[PDB]
């Protein structure tokens, strides 16, 4: 069993203190980075590709009218990959829709991202971490941990959380004890390790 | 403890009396965001939804995306709603269900406007598509979009997004019944005192 | 009890007296659904077919499918239609038969005014495909939608769509008769106290 | 006796050889109706879809109900999107398929110049519908367009209306293909050597 932690809209504040709590339970994750995040915060990308980390994009305004109605969604993606290439000198290809991949991420589109070279991923366990937003962090997180280790069923398992959040940093620590007795490992995603985990089952993705 | 919220959106409608003993006799309780040229309609039938233990929320006026949210007539016309729902029911309901969701119609302007005005907001987790199967045999849409809601049904809480102006909407509701309380469900509506966010937009203030 | 129910579309016309011959001689009973004009034109066949046991329904004024269902006509054509057949008759019928079939023009709009105004809607079960063999040698087109009616035949009830106003369809009326009946099949006009639904939208309140 | 005729419209399209594969795989023909802006721009599926053993005959060039009907430009375009593919594969076929079907825009005016110009029309007798699933998972959209197809064969030949330009769509002829295999038929293309109408006019000049 493999458990793979993605973490949203970063990298922010928080992100530093994640990154060293992954790094003392030997954990390894996958992060979506929005554009305008790698251009404030260059170490923060840099370091957690060092550390043995994915770095994927999320797009550059994680705005829902822009990528998908207005269909800028792969130029949005291309640009936010050039800007994480600029540091990891890799061009990651595995992209992280904001607010998913349904329904906004339309036939017309998906075969863009395909065309593109980009893969898509969605989640499996979604953290609701945004419903703790501004209370008690450490009740907030253990609340945060219940959901997801709650959750946590299958043999592969994606986990949406996002890591500009006090609340759901706070509680990785909880949620990496409650899956790895569950069994689980921690790895994050790879390009040749790919497989679809898209709200479309399009296998393409 | 799994509860699934069955919403029915754009009512008060000719077949939501149907709906509504077909709630009834599962002993199911569900929520009605309602449309207010249907709540002056229909007002036995809002009357009725609330009698039966239902909850009554508000779904505009005109349900017309560009005066309600370009020209940002969104909190003007959920007041209005609340009025006429409230001379009905007696009590004036916060929650508001915005027609063609909170994405992306509902700005950051609107929603402090919707936060300043005592109104929840709510979106959904499941989208039937029930409006969408109006091509077809009545039997047959209903089963797909049964089918459609049993295999989305995966979380503790979800909160089912349904239509009760349309044929094929309400007779799913039987097999939806059916299914997903099987499936260790139950149906409740939504409770005031009780909310938890269900935002496209992850604001926890609605 | 396998019962069959002869359906006759767009008529009266030049051949429906030799078929009210034909079905008097085997002592069968039918169904004939009428266009406006053709009852403005042929009163006394009219009359006939009712008075010698057939029911009487309508199929429209215009048979035009855009008046009908895309302007939303259906219903106000299948009224004046059963006043001009209420004008000879005496009764006011509610069958209906649509012009193309129900599937897709009666929309679920329109069948809430079928509903509300009375009128049941049927389609069939059995289509004669008669108006394939228009225009070619009667005897041998006839004996085709025999071949065609005849195999289809296999479940307790069924409709067959027909027209007596074409010449291969009333000239294989006989040779219908005869292997329908032979399969156990009785020959039977709607009755409106025994209406089940027969429509293709599978809408049970039609 | 039993066969099916799989019609796909709008292509050629970036699904359309995937199609293709899998109805090799089946030994399975079947017919193509092509808009002539993708005839253009997918010059060697039109030929592939033909040197496999496909029915090629034609969309229109606009695909414009307004432009084609209102204005009676269909069978100009018809003898367009004719020359396209016959300089890509040597025949000038002469069936074509009606955008949003003959009913109601081909009216006996422009039925008139389709029988005087050669040409021949095909309707459907089942709409799979496949092209409303878009909002949906893929592989479940395809098993309702499946459950669609599949509960809907019943006659002894079958005209069945897909489009090849949709995922969805080309996802569901596996259990297509496998369901009404079973359900005894053959997969045939349209000959025209074998012709016999199948429009919604009921006009068998064409
Ligand atoms: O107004 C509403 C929403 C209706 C609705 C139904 C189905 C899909 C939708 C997708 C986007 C937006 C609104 C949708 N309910 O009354
Ligand atoms: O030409 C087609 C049309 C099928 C079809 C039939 C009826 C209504 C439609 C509405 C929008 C799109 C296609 C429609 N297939 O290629
Ligand atoms: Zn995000
Ligand atoms: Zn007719
Ligand atoms: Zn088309």
């Amino acid at each position: 069993k493999v458990a793979y932690l993605t973490f949203d809209d970063g990298p922010g504040k928080y992100t530093a203190e994640l990154l060293n709590t992954l790094k003392q339970h030997d954990a390894k994750a996958t992060f979506f980075l929005i554009g305008a995040n790698v251009k404030e915060f260059p170490d923060l990308v840099k370091r957690e590709n060092a550390e043995g980390h994915y770095v994927g994009m999320h797009s550059m305004t994680h705005n829902f009218a822009k990528l998908y109605k207005n269909g800028e969604y792969v130029n949005e993606m291309k640009e936010d990959q050039g800007l994480i290439a600029n540091i990891i000198g890799k061009s990651p290809k595995l992209t992280r829709p904001p607010y998913g991949s349904m329904p906004g991420l339309n036939e017309g589109l998906r075969n863009k991202v395909v065309e593109g070279g980009f893969k898509v991923w969605d989640w499996t366990i979604d953290s609701l971490d945004w419903r703790y937003n501004k209370m008690p962090v450490d009740a907030a997180a253990a609340q945060i941990a219940q959901n997801v280790l709650t959750n946590a069923t299958k043999p592969q398992e994606v986990i949406l959380m996002h890591d500009i959040h006090p609340q759901s940093v706070a509680a990785v620590p909880a949620i990496l004890k409650g899956l790895k007795e569950k069994g689980y490992e921690f790895e994050a995603y790879h390009e040749e390790s790919h497989f679809p985990v898209n709200f479309w089952h399009d296998n393409r993705m | 403890r799994k509860v699934a919220y069955l919403t029915f959106d754009d009512g008060p409608g000719k077949y939501t009396a149907e709906l509504l003993n077909t709630l009834k006799q599962h002993d199911a309780k569900a929520t009605f965001f309602l449309i207010g040229a249907n709540v002056k309609e229909f007002p036995d039938l809002v009357k009725r939804e609330n009698a039966e233990g239902h909850y009554v929320g508000m779904h505009s006026m005109t349900h017309n995306f560009a005066k309600l949210y370009k020209n940002g007539e969104y909190v003007n016309e959920m007041k209005e709603d609340q009025g006429l729902i409230a001379n009905i029911i007696g009590k004036s309901p916060k929650l508001t269900r915005p027609p063609y969701g909170s994405m992306p119609g509902l700005n950051e302007g609107l929603r402090n406007k919707v936060v300043e005005g005592g109104f929840k907001v709510w979106d959904w987790t499941i989208d039937s598509l029930d409006w969408r199967y109006n091509k077809m045999p009545v039997d047959a849409a209903a089963a797909q979009i049964a089918q459609n809601v049993l295999t989305n049904a995966t979380k503790p809480q979800e909160v089912i997004l349904m239509h009760d102006i349309h044929p094929q909407s309400v007779a799913a509701v039987p097999a939806i019944l059916k299914g997903l309380k099987e499936k260790g469900y139950e149906f409740e509506a939504y409770h005031e005192e009780s909310h938890f966010p269900v935002n496209f937009w992850h604001d926890n203030r609605m």
